[PDB]
C-alpha cells in the first residue's frame, strides 16, 4: 500500500562551523588575519522594577518596598573596544549532498519511491532555485541576526576552499541584497551553481564566510547566548551568559544553519514578514507563531505524504520547499 | 519461571541460572514494550507474586512519568485584571483561536494558558462553557501519549489497528486504566470469549482485529480519548 | 408511481387512480412508519420533487414539533442575586445534587433548571465546569426522543439492535442528522456497501444488524447522544 | 547424534581500541604525532518542534504553544579549531589466532566438530577472502561513520608494529577504495596476507591505523555519542553526551569493529544496496531490517548447524559468512 | 525610593498603552511621548 517509513532520519546539507567573533577597524578588513578576537567580559547591572505587576504588587508601598531592593546581576557582555568599530564573523560552510538518501528507512520501497521522487524532482528542476536562495542567504549576512539591526554597513566574502587554497573568491554587500527580495545577481547565480554542483553530488563545496559590520566604535557586538543553569547566589546571579570557543566570543552553528535556512517565502501567510525558516510547520521563534499549519495542508509532512505516497505532486514552490526541508533534515516518521 | 504480563510489562527471566551465595537465582528483567527498565536477580525460590511486588516499584514509576509525560494542558478563566483564577480547565486539544494574550479591564472573563507565554482569548461564560465542553481532557488522557498517533486519528484512512501491546495497555489485568477483560468486554456491549479473541495475540487463529468504532467506543468508555 | 422514502417517512401513492378534475389524479400518503400524517390527492403529471414539495410543509411542522417536543433541558449559572443569567447550557440530564434552590448572597454563583420551580445547587466555576463537561446534551439531542428506549441504553443484556427505520432516522436521505449513508459510513469507519447492508432491510440476505459499539459510535459521533 | 551445543562463547578476533581524535592540517600528516585532541565542549540548543504530530497536538494553538515554550538543550559538540582541516582517528588492531576455537563450550564432540569443519574450511579456502575484504575495510575509512561522508580528501595509514617498530607501513587512498565493490590492489594484497597469517594462528599481527579526514576548517567531528540518564531538569537536560577518554574526543571500539565487519555481500536480498555487518541475521538498524532471516536457510546459526551436525556444508561465500561470524565472536549458542 | 507614575494614578507606561491601544484611548500628547519614549529604552514588557 507503500506506507510512510516509521523512522526517516535525514542528516542535514548545509553544515556550518561555529562562528567566531573577532574585533577590529573598516578598511582594515583586507588584512583581517591576525584581529584580536572579541572577549565575553563581565558587567554588573543594577535593575529596578520594570515588568507588568500582578496587581497585588500595584500598592505604593510595595512598589517602593520593591524599588529598595533592587535586583543586583553580572552579565556577560560583549563589547568592541574603543578603536575598534568593525565585527568580523568567520565560519566555513560544507554542502554535502545526497539529500534524497535518508540516513535511516525502515521501509525499502518507501525509500526507493522517495528517491523516484527527488530524483523526477532533479530531472524537472535541479538544486538550482534552493540553492539560489542559500546563495542570498549566504550574500546577505543574515547569520549576523542582532549584529545587522543597526550596522552602517555589512560586507560577506565568501571563498570556495577546494584544495586548502581559494579557488574562486565572491565579495558582496550584504545591505544591497536585502533580507526581502530573492532577486538575481551574476556572482550570485555563480555561488548558487557552486552551490547547486555541491548539493546534487558533482563535487565537494567548502566555503570559507567572512562578515564585516559597520557597529560602532565600543558598541556591543551579541553573540549567541547559552543556557543559565542558576545555582549561584542572587546577588551574583549569571542571569546572561554568552557563548565562546576559546576565550573567543561565537555564534552556534545552528543559528548560523538556521539564518541560511531563512529562504521560505512559500507560506499561506502574506509577504509582509518576508523569508521564514524551513521547518516542518513553518515555525518562526520569534513571532511565536506556525506559517504552513496542518490545518491548512501546506506543511512538510501532508506535502511529502502527497507527493510520494498518492502521487499528488504540488506545486513547484512547494516541492522547493519539501526538497529545502530534505536538505535541512531532521527526525522525520513516526517515534 | 517464566514471564509475567502486568499492564504492557513483561518480567521476563533468564533462561540461564545462577547460584549466588548457596541459593538459585534467576536475571529478571523488566520490559515495557520491546524496551527494557529495571533489571533485578530474583532468587528461583522467589515466588511469581514476589517477582511482581518486587517490580512494582519500577512499574508504578513508570506509570506516574507517562501521567505526568502526557499531563494534559490547562486554560485559566481568570477576570479583568487576570491575577486571580476563578476557574482551571484541563483542556484535551487547546482551542483554535487563541493567541499571545493577557487579560484585560474591558473583558471580565479571559481565557489563558497555564504556560509563560499565556495565549489566550477573550471570552463570555456561555462560550467558555461551549469550549470546556468540546475540548476537555478525559481523566486518563495521558494514555495516548504512550499511544501512536495512528491509532488515536478520528480519520479511518489515516487509522491502524492497535497491536496486541498496544490494545494491552488498556484492557485487562494491571492496565493504566485498571478495568479487566470482562468490564472491557461488558462496556463494548459483547461477552467475554469474543474480547478474549480481540487480546489474546500470537497465531492468526483467535486474533481478530478490533475495529475503529470498537476501538473509539472503548476509549470513550474508558476514559482515554474523546470523552468529553 | 413508487414511494418516495425521505429519512423515515415515506411518501406512498394509492394504487387506484382517480380523475379529479379532467386530468388523472392519485392520493399520496405520507407516514412516518406506521401513522400517517398527511393524505394529500396529486396529480399524475407531478414529479417526485412536487410531491416532495407539497408535504415539506408538514415535514418541516413535525420536525419543528419534534425539536420542542424532545429538547435537552437547561441549566442557568447565575449569580448571588439569581437573576441575570451569567451563563446557559443544555444537557442531557441533570446533576443528582440537584434540589430545590433559590440564590442567596451566601454563594457567589449558583446553578438552577429553567422549569419554574428552579432547581439547583451552589456551584464555583471549577464544579460547574465539570458539571457542564459530564452532563451537556449534543446539539442533535431531540432524536433520541424519536428513538425507542432499548436501543440508547449502555447495558450490553437490555440492548436491542436498531431496525431500518431506526437506522433511517439519522443516516440516510433526509434523516435528521442531516447526513448521507457515504458520511455516516466515514464516520463509523466502514465501507459504503457494508453500510449499506445495514441500511437496507427487506430480507435477511445483505442485511445485518448493527453492533453496540458501532451503533454508539455513530450516535457519538453524529451529535445525537453521548457527545459531550 | 551430535546435538547442539548448549553455550558457544566465541572471543572476538582483530580487536581495535578506541579510536582517539585530534585536530590538525593537510600536508602535516606526517608531524601528526603531536596535534592537539579534539575536547568535547557544551553548547546551548533552542529549537522548535519538527517531528511528526501524533495528530492530539495538530491543533494549531498547540504548536503556537510549543514554538512559544521552544526546548533547551544542552549538547556536547566535537569540532576542530578554525585553523584545523584535518581530522585525525587513530586506533590499534589486534589481529589474533584461533578463531575456530570456542571460549567456552558444553560439548567435546561439538567442539571437536566445530574444530575439524573449521580445520577442513582453512585446508580448502583459508582466511583469504576474509582478510581480503577486512583489509579493504581497513583500507576504505569505514571507521569515520560520518566523518567521510563530507570528508574532502581520506587518508589511511596502516603500520606493522613487530617489536615496538614498524615493519610495513601502507598508505591507501580511502576514497578511491568504495564502501561498494571489492577490487584488488597489491598492497591491499599484502595486508590481506598478514590478516591472514595472523588469523591462522601463524603470526602476531599488530596494526597501528591512522586515517586523516579533510572535514573542513572548525567543523563539527562525530565521535560516538554515549548513554543519557536524564536525572535532571528539562531545561538542562544535557541532551547528547559525546565519548571522551581523557580530554581526548574518541570513537568507540565497537564502532570501529562494525566498520571492520561490514563484509556481507552474500545476504538473500540484492547485494546492490552495498555490504553489511558479519552478525548474525544480517542486520543493519539504520534500515530497520534484517537480511538473512531465520526463516530462509541463510542465516549463521542454521548454516552453522547444517555445516556442524549434519554436514550439510553450504556455498563458499556462505561459509565465509559463518567463518567471518566466528572470527568476530560472540555469545552463540541457546539457553 | 519613591515611585511617581504609580499605578493608582493610572500614569503608569502600562495602563497608558494599553489605553491608547486595545480601547484607543489616547492619552495626553506628553504623555503618549512617555510611552513612545518607553517603547525607544526597550523592555521585557507583557506577562511577567
Amino acid at each position: 500500500i507503500l506506507s510512510t517509513a516509521s523512522v526517516l532520519a535525514f542528516e542535514r546539507k548545509l553544515d556550518p562551523s561555529d562562528a567566531l567573533m573577532s574585533a577590529g577597524a573598516w578598511a582594515q578588513r583586507d588584512a583581517s588575519q591576525e584581529w584580536p578576537a572579541v572577549t565575553v567580559r563581565e558587567k554588573s547591572v543594577r535593575g529596578t522594577i520594570s515588568n507588568r505587576l500582578k496587581t497585588k504588587d500595584r500598592d505604593p508601598a510595595k512598589l517602593d518596598a520593591s524599588i529598595q531592593s533592587p535586583n543586583l546581576q553580572t552579565v556577560d557582555v560583549a563589547n568592541l573596544p574603543s578603536d575598534a568599530d568593525t565585527l568580523k564573523v568567520r565560519f566555513t560552510l560544507r554542502v554535502l549532498g545526497g539529500a534524497g538518501t535518508p540516513s535511516a528507512c525502515n521501509d525499502a520501497a518507501y525509500r526507493d519511491k522517495l528517491l523516484q521522487t527527488v530524483a523526477t524532482y532533479v530531472n524537472d528542476q535541479g538544486f538550482a532555485e534552493l540553492a539560489r536562495r542559500y546563495a542570498h542567504n549566504l550574500a546577505n549576512a543574515r547569520f549576523l541576526w542582532r549584529n545587522r539591526v543597526g550596522a552602517e554597513a555589512v560586507e560577506v566574502r565568501i571563498n570556495h576552499i577546494r584544495q586548502g587554497e581559494v579557488a574562486r573568491a565572491w565579495r558582496f554587500d550584504a545591505l544591497a541584497i536585502g533580507l526581502r527580495d530573492f532577486k538575481a545577481d551574476a556572482e550570485l547565480d555563480a555561488l548558487a551553481e557552486l552551490i547547486a554542483s555541491g548539493l546534487s553530488g558533482s563535487g565537494h563545496v567548502l566555503l570559507e564566510v567572512v562578515a564585516f559590520a559597520r557597529i560602532g566604535d565600543g558598541q556591543e557586538v551579541f553573540p549567541s547566548q547559552e543556557l543559565i543553569l542558576d545555582k549561584g547566589d542572587k546577588k551574583g546571579q549569571k542571569s546572561k551568559t554568552l557563548y565562546s570557543v576559546r576565550d573567543a566570543a561565537a555564534i552556534h552553528s545552528q543559528k548560523i544553519g538556521n539564518a541560511l535556512r531563512t529562504i521560505d517565502t512559500w507560506y499561506p501567510d502574506e509577504d509582509g514578514l518576508g523569508p521564514i525558516a524551513v521547518e516542518p510547520y513553518g515555525s518562526v521563534t520569534s513571532q511565536g507563531k506556525a506559517y504552513r499549519q496542518p490545518k491548512q495542508k501546506l506543511d512538510f509532512y501532508t506535502l511529502l505524504d502527497n507527493w510520494v505516497l498518492r502521487d499528488e505532486a504540488p506545486a513547484v514552490e512547494q516541492q522547493h520547499y519539501v526538497i529545502a526541508n530534505l536538505i535541512r533534515g531532521g527526525v522525520f516518521g513516526e517515534a | 519461571m517464566n514471564a509475567i504480563h502486568i499492564g504492557p510489562f513483561s518480567i521476563t527471566p533468564a533462561a540461564r541460572g545462577l547460584h549466588y551465595g548457596g541459593l538459585p537465582h534467576h536475571q529478571w528483567t523488566l520490559y515495557y514494550g520491546p524496551r527494557e527498565m529495571a533489571i533485578k536477580t530474583l532468587p528461583d525460590s522467589y515466588t511469581s507474586s514476589e517477582v511482581r511486588d518486587e517490580f512494582s516499584d519500577i512499574i508504578a514509576e513508570f506509570v506516574i512519568d507517562a501521567r505526568h509525560r502526557y499531563a494534559p494542558d490547562v486554560l485559566e478563566l481568570v477576570n479583568s485584571d487576570g491575577d486571580a483564577v476563578l476557574a482551571r480547565v484541563a483542556v484535551s486539544r487547546l482551542p483554535e483561536a487563541l493567541s499571545g494574550c493577557i487579560p484585560d479591564d474591558r473583558f471580565p472573563y479571559w481565557l489563558l494558558t497555564a504556560s509563560r507565554p499565556r495565549l489566550g482569548l477573550p471570552v463570555t461564560l456561555n462560550e467558555y462553557t461551549a469550549l470546556a465542553v468540546e475540548l476537555s481532557a478525559p481523566p486518563l488522557a495521558w494514555i495516548t501519549g504512550l499511544l501512536p498517533g495512528e491509532v488515536l486519528t478520528h480519520d479511518a484512512e489515516e487509522w491502524r489497528p492497535p497491536t496486541s501491546w498496544e490494545l494491552r495497555h488498556v484492557v485487562g489485568e494491571g492496565s493504566f486504566t485498571g478495568v479487566s477483560g470482562a468490564a472491557a468486554a461488558a462496556l463494548l456491549g459483547m461477552s467475554a470469549t469474543n474480547f478474549r479473541k480481540y487480546t489474546a495475540g500470537d497465531s492468526a487463529a483467535n486474533r481478530q482485529k478490533i475495529s475503529f468504532a470498537a476501538w473509539h467506543y472503548l476509549l470513550d468508555r474508558l476514559g482515554v480519548k474523546r470523552a468529553s
